[PDB]
């Protein structure tokens, strides 16, 4: 998706930490879990052990 | 099958053909009975119980009499070419998955709201040449489809190599690519599969499909990567499955409409068609008409039916007979 | 003014909104093509 760009104010991939070792304490991270695609087509997840 | 009917139809099969009613001695054996003044027609057939006559045709009443051969009734199975439009690509665009969807219209059901998609991927790679990318789509198409193991694809799969362009090559589930090795194949054919038949419940039907293309990237655009061009069939259903419900629901006219029903308490009636041989057929249609106030009509079928020998020689026959008998000139197939 | 603000690294073609840089090769989607440069 070239015509976009995805913002850390809304994805916050990357996020502000209460730490000891600097003021500006920062953690990362993300993952993906739904794609919501035309037409109302809206994919969740349920991950079991059993597979 | 459920055929429909005007006022009633009514078959006779005809293994033989004896000239007398003396001669009649084993079943389907018939003869075109009719006087010196060809006024009316009949048949008598040699029942497995017995002997039979048909109804009385007045052949001042005659309204059509057409024999109509077997390649008439062998439903053609359709064929298709899948290949690379040279347009976007003669050759495969690596990185781009080439996604094949077959799109059955009438599945278990009767409408074509009644749809069932099968895919295919294929992802390609540097160096993959047109043939190795028929390969693997044909590969990936068969071990989606064939992987049912209970009756049949819902089609089958073929490679044909510019060697032999008319020579067809298999491809199932169990095929591996060390078992494809010319490498001048050009196209993947998807012919459609003729389904299972029962005698009274199950009827020749079929499931008609169009492949659709899913779309890649060339130069700057999606597109559709191949082209599912119709070529001429070379395949027929035979017509024994045809034939055979004709007579199951054209002797239930003659003989019981209840034929399991009450299961051990029904009546045997022999069927004196082999559902897997190829039988022409010769329909005559006519009325009956009243004396006074009764000239309403009454339309009626007699069908006979015969075993085509590559030339048709029983029918030809039986209508000669029956022109030099009832006056009629029925054209022979 | 079809302003590019993206260069992507693949060898596979990118997006149209973007620049295509391949091993030694960089390339724009101009006139319905892919133009290398020299």
């Amino acid at each position: 998706w070239t015509t976009f760009v995805l913002d850390n104010n809304s994805t916050r991939v990357v996020e502000k930490v209460q730490s000891r070792l600097h003021s500006n304490a920062l953690s990362a991270g993300f993952q993906f879990v739904e794609y919501k695609a035309p037409n109302g087509v809206r994919v969740r997840l349920d991950v079991d052990p059993f597979y | 099958m459920v055929i429909s009917i005007n006022q009633v139809r009514q078959l006779y099969v005809a293994k033989a053909l004896k000239a007398n009613t003396a001669a009649l001695t084993t079943a389907g054996d018939i003869v075109p009975k009719a006087d010196t003044a060809k006024t009316t027609l009949y048949f008598q057939s040699m029942s497995p119980a017995g002997i039979v006559a048909s109804d009385k045709i007045n052949l001042k009443h005659v309204l059509y009499a057409k024999a109509t051969p077997s390649e008439a009734l062998a439903h053609k199975l359709v064929r298709y070419s899948v290949t690379l439009d040279a347009d976007v690509s003669a050759t495969p665009v690596a990185g781009q998955n080439y996604i094949l969807r077959l799109a059955f219209r009438q599945y278990i059901g009767l409408s074509e709201e009644d749809q069932y998609f099968k895919y295919g991927e294929v992802i390609a790679r540097s160096g993959m040449t047109a043939s190795d990318f028929y390969k693997k789509m044909a590969i990936s198409l068969a071990k989606n489809l064939e992987n049912k193991t209970e009756s049949t694809p819902l089609v089958n799969i073929y490679l044909i190599s510019a060697a032999a362009a008319s020579t067809d090559v298999p491809v199932t589930s169990a095929t591996k690519e060390s078992d494809l090795t010319a490498t001048d194949y050009n196209q993947i054919i998807i012919e459609e599969t003729e389904q299972p038949w029962v005698l009274g419940m199950m009827p020749q039907a079929f499931i008609p499909f169009t492949p659709q293309f899913l779309t890649i990237t060339v130069d700057g655009e999606d597109r559709l990567w191949g082209v599912a061009t119709v070529v001429t069939p070379t395949k027929t259903v035979p017509d024994g499955h045809l034939i055979a419900d004709l007579e199951y629901f054209c002797m239930g006219a003659r003989g019981d409409i209840y034929r399991g029903m009450g299961y051990p308490n029904i009546i045997k009636t022999t069927y004196l068609v082999d559902p897997g041989a190829v039988y022409d057929v010769l329909d005559i249609h006519y009325f009956y008409t009243g004396s006074n106030e009764s000239v309403q009509k009454s339309e009626k079928t007699i069908t006979l039916v015969a075993v085509d020998d590559g030339s048709h020689t029983a029918m030809n026959a039986l209508i000669g007979a029956i022109n030099t008998a009832s006056g009629l000139t029925i054209a022979t197939l | 003014m079809k302003t590019l603000r993206t260069l992507k690294i693949s060898p596979n073609a990118p997006d149209i909104n973007s620049v295509w840089l391949y091993k030694g090769t960089m390339k724009y989607f101009n006139n319905g093509e892919w133009e290398t440069i020299g």
